[PDB]
């Protein structure tokens, strides 16, 4: 009933810019923070006339926060919400978590303690990082610790962008990744990957776009972060509420991991049926891998527009029956249905169309794991010969941290695939 | 049916009288309870001081479970607030007498190279 | 001789919303006023749910708990939405969970105390209050925790008097979420315990009775929830009109159970939707009618009661019951003498000129609790999502005690096909 | 010579509210009490101008005797004489006898010991209640426990209804009946039955009336009633006192149970029609059709033989009626007795309620009889009652209150004892 | 985030000069002026290299060092002689000697602090200065020898911060002393141990590049000097321009040096003298192509990186580079998983619609080493000239420390070819 985005590094950060940008054009409100349901959820109606956003932004170069401040939403934003540290983290998590996060990370934890403070039941946190990348894996790091400290209970959310060779990576960016996942493990509560290169991949083919920007991609992965958190923004009497939704998502206390399908991504310039139908596909997935290989325990169809559940029951009847359908074992077979009227804005600018009804499947299979296997090897290859490690025994770390934490990834891989039959 | 009627009682308002037809033929209370009125009395008030303090158990186990509850929300908290103070120090120490061990390469290409500009010094 | 009443939470909440608006129609209460009816009797029993209040006006007995906001500001808005002492309503204002542990021990108990002295207030204040009724979902959270949890909390603080629910036990059709199987088989303990009698009202039947009859493409949570509505209507009917019986509820109560095990009534309903007697009654006591989803069949009925409305003779209702134990003679028990009663009321409901309801204490009921244990042990096999319940601070075993119990219920009501 | 009524538990009360109605109109008193032969056997002149009935009323929830102070007759009763109870006794007979009868019947006996402090030899009790339900098997069975103490001697006749399917029970009623019977028993005197179904069987066929109403039912009783105790309100020849019951009704002290046949019930809009022979009404009573307890006597043995005459009726008639059923119907008298018949006629006319569906008659009978068949229906109220208890059907809401296991078994005991006594009586 | 810039002697200063004349043309600066140019980009890392001054004006980040007036008249008069503030000139005064020593310990010392304290007032007033790179000759003295001293100075007084270095590595094949051998070795032995990325710049090779390919005759030290010019643009680039990465420079460190042991990286250029780009990858990827004399076959690459300069479309060059492991699978290490990283940055340099550079960090330059550690050898197998710097005060096993210390590094390059 109250909730705090926190986007930490420059991946968390232009992540967010750009998807605070399309929650602005959807609830209507000028770049200047003003404007003629609810929504209350992610801005405070602060002094008479402007909005600012529930947010924090944090990185250690200025330079993306800096054109931030730079770049019509200069408004939006208090001076004082954007976090910035003068000296970068060179893609190592050893300085995000360690030697330069521990200079802003007591300031950083005041501002937030600011926004809710004003918040008679604040609910939560959506923390927005980078996997491999300095302080993106490190300062996230050391932020979701602290947090769990002064907030207990509630929530945090990660979205997280899992790195791809060709959305460019960095040889160390494999270390990074294995290395934060095992900290902040048990101290999030579900995480939402976001295959770069899975989304590289939808642009590349659905929208024509040869060799796409950060900013082509960001328009993406923006809608299906509104799609998500569409829920708790604004309500229609249909559903909404993430709160419950992940109470099927993760069945097993281990953060899991889901995996989001997006509905129809078609360049500017379909039947309720035919969007669902585009869900079940890896094509149209969100992280690269396949369930056709793994096996499902939480479903979960986020629609949005104009829908008509007889539209929508009547899919999912013939879903179970001429599909690979993949539920495990154990579990009820779900699919839990939420609908919001309101219709999906998007940029103007920007590459995708008007539509009309949108679609956005949250899945938790356990063939995500291969996306866990994809960036062990790459760890497990180059730390065979110490790769850098040094780099990070530097800044003040140790050998058997890298090596406990590897440690940690082998048992999850083995849960992940432990929840067999 | 062939009747003979017996007389008994002829008044004011009415009559009576038998008619025999045919012959036949051969041949404390304890004021005591109302103890046992006391004794149901009694088996109620134990029937109830059971479900009584049967549910008077029923909470303080709910009590208990609150707790153990909270009290195991402070195990997570005094558990991991050191798995940091232990780390962002098993580090600050790791480092800050150890990138002033960086200073013993130089203190000691200096120590020798003043040590032989002193060898110079050797042409007087 | 007088009745307070609990909605607690989402489906407890509407249930009612929708059981009053229809009970206040019956004896004509406007939003707010008192008497519009062109009838008479009505006020005789209006006492039983109708602590009145300044002016003439009407103000029902009732207490209103959830744990958010969200669907009490959706009554207050609304139906007869006026009616209910502003007082009388309990937000919770964090969530609920969706989640039993959530309302029935954290986030409940909480709340609890401020509805206890509420109920409270409202019983200590009637003048010889019978017993409470309550309504709630049966899965899911506040609802099924918080209620089970109030009417354990009521118990105690009343023995004496009698506890009285409708529960929504949940199914797999019409709503998912992994979890109410467990927030159920845990009430379901709860209840066998706490109460004396509860109405088993199956969502699984309710919406396959929008379906397999009343071809209703896309079930609204209103219609459905009216089926319930005026189930609960006729349910009641002899505890608020009549001049036949007079019913203590625990009259029923006392008449209906042979078996402590608070026995759980499968209801059903005469016309349905939005009448000959005969056909009223081949309809009643058919199993597509039922709200409870089970086929009076596989189980015999221990005791059943049957209560009808409108302008019809009795002469063909005496006879036309003491039918259908004949043309069915072996699927109501042996052994219990007189264990099919039926009454008579002469005054109509929604539309309908003519309407049955009816009661029965059946077996066949097993065949609803052994499919929740089920769904119970495919979960609480593997240890699920447990985790939401174990994190909450609750034992592992806890589960398993209430699994244990509920197969002992199903066991009973096995058992109870004998000589 | 001075006689109380008591009246407990709906039934109870709803058959005296209405038969006091009909000796008030037989003794000719206005509703308010007032009135411009003695009958002073069942009210005292009490101050003057008013009348007073000698009658207490005990119910445990409000309702019946409530709309008693509701409906005229609001002004027959003393304030203090009908005595209510807040909370129902729940069909069960625990309740009454001990859970909730504790409460009131301190209250109750001091009442009755008020209208017979006022009685220069007061003779009897008239007692009428239920056979299952709440407080009518279990208060009445508590009272009449306390009242053999206080008042060792004096009559206690008591009025049953046998339940009966149709007029509606409830499963565990057959629980109950066997239950009150049982400790009542070896308290009561003597015991008129009165089959509900019988009743409700006579409306059925001689009044037409499809689905009889309590009232509707209740009347017929009053009637049966009224004709019993007839005797005692207007003094003139057997059953003049309480103790010519006995005497008359029961050989055998095991409180019998007779069994009233009553004479023409015939639905008014017959009115006029040609009065029935002396000899007619006389051969209605040996009519299994015009019983008053479901049975019959083709199959049992009489032991006890008594006909009750109202209206104009000569000896010399009601004997050579007599004479014609010793020579066509079932005599059927048990090995050891005459044949009995002691016989009463009374002088005065039938009167009726004006409202009511049965017609002003001119002479009317009404057979008395103890005959060993009734325990028919002490059988059919067993056989229940065995066939529930197999399972212990409900009985744990007898427990509950506060009872035994063992009660419910020692209960059965003695009716399984009388039923055998009965049958034993044969030959 | 800034860098200032030492050049140091005869060499250090004239790569410099041409250094600066490149990037001051790219960015649009008039010896002295400011801007003149009608692009707009160039201004944003113009921070990066230019500590501004006053007026509008521009003044390069520059220290400038030599141990004899001559070659730093040679700049004030000519180039872009006007733009370095003219107290960022440090005169030596007395000789260099193009001995090792006398940079290092005597002549040296005597001036590094004035050098020392103007490196200060330079970064110590930058505002989150981020590195020094500095320039200088590898065999010869005051370039060599002062060099190895500044930067073995500057850490520590910076420890912190990173260390960049462009060395001219001397050769046999054009050299103007026989004693190189000795400053290179003493000096390799030296950067090895106090930088974090250096670039090993082989005359062998340089020469070797205007001839083998070019037919440039007799070459100047004019042009060669050109050469490392425009490699010390495009190394730079992502330093200096653009929207991509961003290149802390220690991110490049860190990403570049699987190794602590500062690996050596050989450059290499484009469109070579004074484009289809698949013939600007062959050019690039060739051996013939390296800025350091050796051919990357008889050694593996452990880490790549290329950026590219003009419009041309990152559609060809993802999938050129993309090709050239496979067309040379096995030459690439198997066990460091991404470690060809490819940049586009669109503003040409000097001439040139297109043009690619490459910094490779290859075990093929242990083969530089070796060599050098021979001549050595083939004269500390003599104490041959030795006596010019036993002379100066300095120990025989001074040299056998920096000889073992040079073969240690020639052995880890050959243990990494590995599983
Ligand atoms: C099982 C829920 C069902 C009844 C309805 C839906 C939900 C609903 O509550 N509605 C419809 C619009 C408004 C509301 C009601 O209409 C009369 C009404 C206002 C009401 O009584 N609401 C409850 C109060 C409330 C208010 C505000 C917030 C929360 C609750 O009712 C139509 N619904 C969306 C579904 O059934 C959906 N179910 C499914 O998709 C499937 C099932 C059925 C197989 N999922 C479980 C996978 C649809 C697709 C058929
Ligand atoms: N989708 C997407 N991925 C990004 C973006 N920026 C960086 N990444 C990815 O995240 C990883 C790099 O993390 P960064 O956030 O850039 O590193 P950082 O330390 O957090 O940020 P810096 O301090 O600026 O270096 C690589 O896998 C990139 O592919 C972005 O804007 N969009
Ligand atoms: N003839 C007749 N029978 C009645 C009447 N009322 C109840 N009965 C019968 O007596 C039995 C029920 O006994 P009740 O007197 O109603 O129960 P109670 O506990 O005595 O009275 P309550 O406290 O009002 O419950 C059933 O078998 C009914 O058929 C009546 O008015 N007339
Ligand atoms: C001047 O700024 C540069 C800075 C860097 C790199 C680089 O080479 C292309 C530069 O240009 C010379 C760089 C380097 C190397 C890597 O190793 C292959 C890497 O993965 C990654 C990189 C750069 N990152 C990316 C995503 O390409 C970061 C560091
Ligand atoms: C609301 O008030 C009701 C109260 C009762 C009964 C009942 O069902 C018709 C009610 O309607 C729902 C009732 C029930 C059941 C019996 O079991 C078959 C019985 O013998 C007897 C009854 C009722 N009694 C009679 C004589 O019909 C008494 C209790
Ligand atoms: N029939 C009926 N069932 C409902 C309703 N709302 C929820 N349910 C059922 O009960 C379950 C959850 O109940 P809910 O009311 O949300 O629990 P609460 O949060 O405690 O109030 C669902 O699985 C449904 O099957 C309602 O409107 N009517
Ligand atoms: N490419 C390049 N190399 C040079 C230049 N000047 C000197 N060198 C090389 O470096 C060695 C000596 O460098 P020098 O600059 O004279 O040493 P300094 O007295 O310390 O400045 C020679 O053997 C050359 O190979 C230069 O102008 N350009
Ligand atoms: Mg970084
Ligand atoms: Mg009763």
């Amino acid at each position: 009933r109250e909730c705090i985005s926190i986007h930490v590094g420059q991946a968390g950060v232009q992540i967010g810019n750009a998807c605070w940008e399309l929650y602005c054009l959807e609830h209507g409100i000028q770049p200047d923070g003003q404007m003629p349901d609810s929504f209350n959820t992610f801005f405070s109606e602060t002094g008479a006339g402007k909005h600012v956003p529930r947010a924090v932004f944090v990185d250690l170069e200025p330079t993306v926060i800096d054109e931030v401040r730079t770049g019509t939403y200069r408004q939006l934003f208090h001076p004082e919400q954007l976090i910035s540290g003068k000296e970068d983290a060179a893609n190592n998590y050893a300085r995000g978590h360690y030697t330069i996060g521990k200079e802003i990370i007591d300031l950083v934890l005041d501002r937030v303690r600011k926004l809710a403070d004003q918040c008679t039941g604040l609910q939560g946190f959506l923390v927005f990082h980078s996997f491999g990348g300095g302080t993106g894996s490190g300062f996230t790091s050391l932020l979701m610790e602290r947090l769990s400290v002064d907030y207990g209970k509630k929530s945090k959310l990660e979205f997280s962008i899992y790195p791809a060779p060709q959305v460019s990576t960095a040889v160390v960016e494999p270390y990074n990744s294995i290395l934060t996942t095992h900290t902040t493990l048990e101290h999030s509560d579900c995480a939402f990957m976001v295959d770069n290169e899975a989304i590289y991949d939808i642009c590349r083919r659905n929208l024509d776009i040869e060799r796409p920007t950060y900013t082509n991609l960001n328009r993406l992965m923006s809608q299906i972060v509104s799609s998500i958190t569409a829920s708790l923004r604004f309500d229609g009497a249909l559903n909404v509420d993430l709160t419950e939704f992940q109470t099927n998502l993760v069945p097993y206390p281990r953060i899991h991991f889901p995996l989001a399908t997006y509905a129809p991504v078609i360049s500017a310039e379909l039947s309720v049926a035919e969007i669902t139908n585009a869900c079940f596909e890896p094509a149209n997935q969100m992280v690269k891998c396949d369930p056709r290989h793994g096996k499902y325990m939480a479903c979960c169809l986020l629609y949005r527009g104009d829908v008509v559940p007889k539209d929508v029951n009547a899919a999912i009847a013939t879903i179970k029956t001429k599909r690979t359908i993949q539920f495990v074992d154990w579990c009820p077979t779900g699919f839990k249905v939420g609908i919001n009227y309101q219709p999906p804005t998007v940029v103007p600018g920007g590459d995708l169309a008007k539509v009309q009804r949108a679609v956005c499947m949250l899945s938790n299979t356990t063939a995500v794991a291969e996306a866990w296997a994809r960036l062990d090897h790459k760890f497990d290859l180059m730390y065979a010969k110490r790769a850098f490690v040094h780099w990070y025994v530097g800044e003040g770390m140790e050998e058997g941290e890298f090596s406990e934490a590897r440690e940690d990834m082998a048992a999850l891989e083995k849960d992940y695939e432990e929840v067999g039959a | 049916a062939d009747m003979e009627v017996i007389e008994l009682n002829k008044c004011t308002s009415g009559q009576s009288f038998e008619v025999i037809l045919k012959p036949p033929s051969f041949d404390p209370s304890l004021e005591e309870i109302q103890k046992k009125l006391e004794a149901a009395e009694e088996r109620r008030k134990y029937q109830e001081a059971e479900l009584l303090k049967h549910l008077a158990e029923k909470r303080e186990h709910e009590r208990e479970v609150i707790q153990k509850a909270i009290e195991e929300n402070n195990n997570f908290i005094k558990m991991a607030k050191e798995k940091l103070a232990q780390k962002m120090e098993s580090n600050k120490e790791n480092r800050e007498a150890h990138l002033a061990a960086m200073l013993e390469r130089l203190q000691e290409k200096d120590k020798h190279a003043e040590e032989v500009r002193k060898n110079k010094e050797l042409k007087e | 001789r007088e009745i307070v009443h609990i909605q607690a939470g989402q489906c407890g909440n509407q249930i009612g919303a929708k059981f009053w608006e229809v009970i206040s129609d019956e004896h004509g209460i406007d939003p707010t006023g008192s008497y519009h009816g062109d009838s008479d009797l009505q006020l005789e029993r209006i006492n039983v749910y109708y602590n009145e209040a300044t002016g003439n006006k009407y103000v029902p007995r009732a207490i209103l708990v959830d744990l958010e906001p969200g669907t009490m500001d959706s009554v207050r808005s609304g139906p007869f939405g006026q009616i209910f002492r502003p007082d009388n309503f309990v937000f919770g204002q964090s969530g609920a969970g969706n989640n039993w542990a959530k309302g029935h021990y954290t986030e409940g108990a909480e709340l609890v105390d401020s509805v206890l002295d509420v109920v409270r207030k409202e019983s200590e204040s009637c003048d010889c209050l019978q017993g409470f009724q309550l309504t709630h979902s049966l899965g899911g959270g506040t609802g099924s925790g918080m209620g089970t949890l109030l009417i354990s909390k009521i118990r105690e603080e009343y023995p004496d008097r009698i506890m009285n629910t409708f529960s929504v036990m949940p199914s797999p059709k019409v709503s998912d979420t992994v979890v109410e199987p467990y927030n159920a088989t845990l009430s379901v303990h709860q209840l066998v315990e706490n109460t004396d009698e509860t109405y088993s009202i199956d969502n699984e039947a309710l919406y396959d009775i929008c379906f397999r009859t009343l071809k209703l493409t896309t079930p609204t949570y209103g219609d459905l929830n009216h089926l319930v509505s005026a189930t609960m209507s006729g349910v009641t009917t002899c505890l608020r009109f009549p001049g036949q019986l007079n019913a203590d509820l625990r009259k029923l109560a006392v008449n209906m159970v042979p078996f402590p095990r608070l026995h759980f009534f499968m209801p059903g309903f005469a016309p349905l939707t939005s009448l000959t007697v005969p056909e009223l009654t081949q309809q009643m006591f058919d199993s597509k009618n039922m709200m409870a989803a089970c086929d009076p069949r596989h189980g015999r009925y221990l005791t059943v009661a049957a209560v009808f409305r409108g302008r019809m003779s009795m002469k063909e209702v005496d006879e036309q019951m003491l039918n259908v134990q004949n043309k069915n003679s072996s699927y109501f028990v042996e052994w219990i003498p007189n264990n099919v009663k039926t009454a008579v009321c002469d005054i109509p409901p929604r539309g309908l000129k003519m309407s049955a309801t009816f009661i029965g204490n059946s077996t066949a009921i097993q065949e609803l609790f052994k499919r929740i244990s089920e769904q119970f042990t495919a979960m609480f096999r593997r240890k699920a999502f447990l985790h939401w319940y174990t994190g909450e601070g609750m034992d592992e075993m806890e589960f398993t005690e209430a699994e244990s119990n509920m197969n002992d219920l199903v066991s009973e009501y096995q058992q109870y096909q004998d000589a």
